[PDB]
RNA sequence: GCCCGGAUAGCUCAGUCGGUAGAGCAGGGGAUUGAAAAUCCCCGUGUCCUUGGUUCGAUUCCGAGUCCGGGCACCA
RNA sequence: GGGCCUGACUGCGAGGCCUGCAAGCCGAGCAGGGGCGAAAGCCGGGCCUAGUGAACCGGUGGUCCCGUGUGGAAGGGCCA
RNA sequence: GUGUUGGCUCUUGGUCGCGCCUGCGUAGGAUAGGUGGGAGCCUGUGAACCCCCGCCUCCGGGUGGGGGGGAGGCGCCGGU
RNA sequence: GCGGGGGGAACCUGGGGAACUGAAACAUCUCAGUACCCAGAGGAGAGGAAAGAGAAAUCGACUCCCUGAGUAGCGGCGAG
């Protein structure tokens, strides 16, 4: 591993697709899109005591950095 | 910031920030105006209807008891005994198809026409063309046609006051005297509150009684909160 | 879609019976008759688009 | 199947936030006319699509009807 | 050719045409209910043999049967 | 669109709330925008006579103000 | 001064994860979360004391067997 989160796990899976709708509107589901993909967050940082970083990931980030900001 | 009305003092009485409530109204209005003679206060208002598609066009009358003596004249159109009953009841204009004929000619001094089913044909067809879209012709569920000419004109004196949203969705009516009786004008304002409220067609969606007020003939115009 | 369009009969709010019909000649004119299961027979009327 | 716009002079189209119907072109009439024009004046016709309600009245305001025009979405 | 009128009715049918399937097709007579004569009776579309399409899916006018504790309801079962 | 992607700011549009402050087809002392109350209203102008000044226009006029003073004006009445 | 790492026929948890063939075509669907690449704890891990069941004022950790219906049902409601 080398890109999950830092403040927990948000690094993985995704199966999905579509095709089309038109249901409780006028009929059944134009059904189909057998597709697969990724799905994730972002990066950023601050300072320990003169010289630092963070890295981490998104939200978990914001709350967190706040947290150790507390110290 | 200075304006064209001596009423200005009365206006100072007038602090338009609150919509207040009914009884308060009786008092502050009674105090507010007693100019020449004694105020002829009235209530007026507007409802979220649409009078073009007459499927909401309302009118009728509650029975604001009072004692009474002023506002909205009416023609008791019938014959002998009905002239008796309604005239005595509390009529401003009285007679029959002879009065109808006089009107066709050049005499019309009544806002609302109430005729008994005995001269109703002459009233509605002879005077139909005359009273017309003025609001002066009799209609079978517009507190304007029936045998109880006496009962309805009677309340006109003990006290009448009717209803009839005008072009843009508003009504006007007497619901208390100046130095009044005030409680009276209140009560009648009420009976109207109710019958009107009832008439309220199910075709309304939201703020129905939009504007509800008391205004006089030639005089003041202030909204009233028929709640208090 | 041609001068042949399908309508059907319904009766004074107390039922509805069916059957297709047309468009051509007297177009709209649509009273007619028929009898619902309303009461025992009854006018019906027809019309209904 | 919904969602918008229109309906006016023969043509194409203006149009009070309710009081009059108006352009532009076609068509016609005289002067001008090597001459074609351009010029130049002058006109012609209107249930303002239909049916009712609002109003003292309504091209206009609202409902409904038919039609044409636009668009947008599906279709076993 | 004229008059008057909706049965080109719902409930339905016994019993047969053809057909292996499903089809499609013929129908006296009983009921409610009317319409043409006064009536003996005809009328459950046309003078008849072609104008036709499963099943799924979904719509609308019912109905007022079902509802995943109970009241209702999304939703949904049968009719048209 | 939305998330890190913070700061000041020039501004311009739709919408609903109130004001105009506004409302002149036509007889209408008169540019009545309605529908109500509805013959009276008012004197910090001691007044509609006069003065200018603020504002909106279809000549007019409507409206809001500063002043100038010596029971006055207008709504009524009628009338269109 | 510690720990691991390195293995291991099959069983095992999670990580990622496919065409055939069926649907006598085949794009939803299907085989299936199956084959296989992986990481890893074991001697077996897995799960394991309820924001559960289920509607009786009922049960009571988790796991595996028989039954629960192949009904309840999921669906080019078709193969399945």
């Amino acid at each position: 591993m080398k890109e999950g989160i830092h403040p927990k796990l948000v690094p993985a899976r995704i199966i999905c697709g579509c095709g089309n709708v038109i249901e409780t509107y006028s009929t059944k589901p134009e059904i189909y899109v057998e597709v697969c993909s990724k799905c994730h967050p972002f990066y950023t940082g601050q300072q320990r005591f003169v010289d630092t970083e963070g890295r981490v990931e998104r939200f978990q980030r914001r709350y967190g950095d706040s947290y150790r900001k507390g110290r | 910031p200075k304006h064209g009305k001596r009423y200005r003092a009365l206006l100072e009485k007038v602090d338009p920030n609150k919509i207040y409530t009914i009884d308060e109204a009786a008092h502050l209005v009674k105090e507010l105006a007693t100019a020449k003679f004694d105020e002829t206060v009235e209530v007026h208002a507007k409802l979220g209807i649409d009078p073009r598609r007459s499927d909401q066009n309302v009118r009728g009358t509650v029975s604001l008891p009072h004692g009474l003596g002023k506002q909205v004249r009416v023609l008791a159109i019938a014959k002998g005994e009905k002239i008796k009953e309604a005239e005595e009841a509390g009529a401003d204009y009285v007679g029959g198809e002879e009065i109808i004929q006089k009107i066709l000619d050049g005499w019309m001094d009544f806002d609302a026409v109430v005729a008994t089913p005995d001269v109703m044909g002459a009233v509605g067809s002879k005077l139909g063309r005359i009273l017309g879209p003025r609001g002066l012709l009799p209609n079978p569920k517009a507190g304007t046609v029936g045998f109880n000419i006496g009962e309805i004109i009677r309340e006109i004196k003990a006290g009448r006051i009717e209803f009839r949203n005008d072009k843009t969705g508003a009504i006007h009516a007497p619901v208390g005297k100046a130095s009044f009786p005030p409680e009276k004008l209140a009560d009648n304002i009420r009976a109207f509150i109710r019958a009107l409220e009832a008439h309220k067609p199910e075709g309304a969606k939201g703020t129905f009684l939009r504007s509800v007020y008391v205004t006089t003939t030639m005089g003041p115009s202030v909204r009233i909160n028929p709640h208090s | 879609r041609i001068k042949l369009l399908l309508e059907c009969t319904e009766c004074k709010r107390r039922n509805y019976a069916t059957e297709k019909n047309k468009r051509n000649t007297p177009n709209k004119l649509e009273l007619r008759k028929y009898c619902p299961w309303c009461r025992k027979h009854t006018v019906h009327r027809e019309v209904k688009i």
